[PDB]
RNA sequence: GGGUAAUGGCCCACCAAGGCGACGACGGGUAGCCGGUCUGAGAGGAUGGCCGGCCACAGGGGCACUGAGACACGGGCCCCACUCC
RNA sequence: AGCCGCGGUAAUACGGAGGGCGCGAGCGUUACCCGCGUAAAGGGCGUGUAGGCGGCCUGGGGCGUCCCAUGUGAAAGACCACGGCUCAACCGUGGGGGAGCGUGGGAUACGCUCAGGCUAGACGGUGGGAGAGGGUGGUGGAAUUCCCGGAGUAGCGGUGAAAUGCGCAGAUACCGGGAGGAACGCCGAUGGCGAAGGCAGCCACCUGGUCCACCCGUGACGCUGAGGCGCGAAAGCGUGGGGAGCAAACCGGAUUAACCCGGGUAGUCCACGCCCUAAACGAUGCGCGCUAGGUCUCUGGGUCUCCUGGGGGCCGAAGCUAAC
RNA sequence: GGCGCCGAGGGUAGGGCCCGUGACUGGGGCGAAGUCGUAACAAGGUAGCUGUACCGGAAGGUGCGGCUGGAUCACCUC
C-alpha cells in the first residue's frame, strides 16, 4: 500500500547531490525497495506467479546495476551494497 | 548494431519508393562515404541538417533519364548497395588482394590506411583496407 | 638426493596444495605426418606402398649392458604361445 | 552401367544379322571421390550467464590488418624458355613466384584497450489511463437434485421407434419454502491483458507488467541468448474430504440381421505435491534496431486536417513462380 | 655371491567392453496379385487433426480439451 511519499526520503537518501533522482545508487535503492515490497507479497500469495516473475526482473536488473557501478567505480559500489545491507 | 549498413539500406529503400532525399544519423565515417558516392554519381549529394539540435546527413537521391517508352519510374542509378566486411565477419584485404567492383562501373568503399578510399584509389597508393561495401 | 641426455623430464623422500577443458578429453575406433598427388581453378574433401625428410615396430611384453656418438639399434637375457631338433 | 521404360505376337539388346561412335591395341563390369523453412526442417514459453557484436566527439599508446627489406622453408615438382633421346611419358639446366614464420621500420581509417565529455536504448522521478494479469477474503441470482405442505393424477419424462425409469406412492410439466454443490447468461466484440497457461457476476485489499505526457535526472549500466529455475488445456498418480453436473470401461433397448437413445456407480472435481507431451500458432529459428508506407472501421493517452502504441480488410514497390 | 626395492607374471574376487552361436520373445520393411473386413457412416451437420486415460486379437473405438476447415435464409450441441 506504500510507495508514494517515502520515495522522497529514499531518493534524497542516496542522492549524490541536490536534484539527483536517478543515479545508479538511487535506481538500485528505489528498485530494491520494490523488491522488498514484492517479496513480502509472494510470502502471502505464493500462488501468484506473474508478480513472482517481475521479481526476478528487478533482481536481475538490480544486479546489473551493481556490476556496472562495480567496473566503473568500485568505490561507491562497496558503499551502496553496504548501505543496502546487500551481502555484508 | 551496424550504423553503416542501416545507412546504406535507407539509401536503397529511398530509391525504390523514389524519394527526393533521406535523412541519416550524422557521422564522420558516414560523411566521407556519402561524399565518395557523390563524386561518382550514385547520389546527387548530401547536406548537414540539425533537427531540434540533432545533426543528420540527409542525402539527395540521384536518378537517370526517363525509361525507354511510356513508363514513369525513372531509371535508377544505384542498382545495388550491400556491405562485405561487417561486424562479426571482419573482412580485410591487401593491395594485391583488392576486390573487383562491378566491372569498373562503381566503387568498392575500402577503409584503407589512407582514409576512406575506393578500389582504385587504394590500388594506386598501394594500400589495403576494410571492405566497407560495394556499390553498383 | 642418485643418475644421465647434463636439469626442462624422469626415479626416491618430505610438506602444502589441487591442476586441466568445453575458445570441448582422460576413454572407444580407424588412419603415420608433411612436401606432394588427383579431382580441380574451389580449395574443400579425400588419399598417400613407390619419391625425399621427419617418427614407431626385433612373434609379443619388459629391463638394461654395449655406448665419445655406434644409447633401449643390432644383439643379448627372462617369461608366455608356438615350430624344429 | 542409372533412370523413364519395353515384351504377352512385336519399334529397339527377349536372340541374331546388316549398321554406328570411340579407338593405336581396345573397350567393359565392379569397388573409392566430387542453402533454407506461410503447409518435410519452431525449441511450450519466459527470466538470465558464458560468448560475440556494440549511437555521437576529441586524443594517445598501439595489437589485428596492410606495405617495404633480409634469410630459410631448397632441390624435387607445377609454370616459362632452351637443350639432349629428340615423337613423348621422360630427364637435365636457368630463372620467376607464393602463402607462412622470425626480426626491424612506417601507417591509422575501422575493430580492439584506455581517459575526459554527449545522449536521440533503458531505468528512475512527477502527473494520468486501459484490461477477465494473479492471489486472497465476502457477497447475489437463474438452473439442477432431494423432502415436507397444497393440488391433481394416468399419463408423462424421451428418438422417427421403443425399451428402460417412474411402482412405499400419487410421479413429470404447476406453486411456495428448506438443505447442498457446481457452474457461473444479456453486455463478451474482427475485443483486451499476461512470460506461457489461463483468466470474463460484481466489490474491496495486497501485488506485477505495460502505454502515454511534460520532459528534470542518472547515464547505453545494451540486445539476443545455451545450462539452470518456474510453469500448460484434458489426462493418470498419493493423502484429507463434501457435494453436484456430466461422463469413456460397465448395463439395456434398438438398429443390425450400433454410438443414436435411457439409467448410471467407480471416476472426473477443490487444495498441496509429483508430473509437465502434441501446443497455441504457423506473425516462432528466437529476436533487436532502422527503414517504405495511403484510405476505411475499431481500441488507449495527450492533442483535436495530429502524433505515439495495437487488431482486421484492400493495395503500391520489392521478395517468393512452384500458397498467386 | 647374498638381501631388499623399483618391475611385471600368474592366481583369486567384483565390474565393464567387443566378437560368434543356441531354446525362445516382440516389432518393422520389402515382393505382388489375392483371403476377410472396413474409420471418414460417401460431407451444413456427419466428420477430421493432435495428445493423454480406459478397453479390444484385430479393424480401432471412445471421452475430455485446444484448433482447422465447411456453410447457407439454418446456432452447434449431448
Amino acid at each position: 500500500p506504500i510507495t508514494k511519499e517515502e520515495k522522497q526520503k529514499v531518493i534524497q537518501e542516496f542522492a549524490r547531490f541536490p536534484g539527483d533522482t536517478g543515479s545508479t545508487e538511487v535506481q538500485v535503492a528505489l528498485l530494491t525497495l520494490r523488491i522488498n515490497r514484492l517479496s513480502e507479497h509472494l510470502k502471502v500469495h505464493k500462488k501468484d506467479h506473474h508478480s513472482h516473475r517481475g521479481l526476478l526482473m528487478m533482481v536481475g536488473q538490480r544486479r546489473r546495476l551493481l556490476r556496472y557501478l562495480q567496473r566503473e567505480d568500485p568505490e561507491r559500489y562497496r558503499e551502496i551494497v553496504e548501505k543496502l545491507g546487500l551481502r555484508g | 548494431t551496424d550504423p553503416i549498413a542501416d545507412m546504406l539500406t535507407r539509401i536503397r529503400n529511398a530509391t525504390r519508393v523514389y524519394k527526393e532525399s533521406t535523412d541519416v544519423p550524422a557521422s564522420r565515417f558516414k560523411e566521407e562515404i556519402l561524399r565518395i558516392l557523390a563524386r561518382e554519381g550514385f547520389i546527387k549529394g548530401y547536406e548537414r541538417v540539425d533537427v531540434d539540435g540533432k545533426p543528420y546527413l540527409r542525402v539527395y537521391l540521384k536518378y537517370g533519364p526517363r525509361r525507354q517508352g511510356p513508363d514513369p519510374r525513372p531509371e535508377q542509378v544505384i542498382h545495388h548497395i550491400r556491405r562485405i566486411s561487417k561486424p562479426g565477419r571482419r573482412v580485410y584485404v591487401g593491395v594485391k588482394e583488392i576486390p573487383r567492383v562491378r566491372r569498373g562501373l562503381g566503387i568498392a568503399i575500402l577503409s584503407t590506411s589512407k582514409g576512406v578510399l575506393t578500389d582504385r584509389e587504394a590500388r594506386k597508393l598501394g594500400v589495403g583496407g576494410e571492405l566497407i561495401c560495394e556499390v553498383w
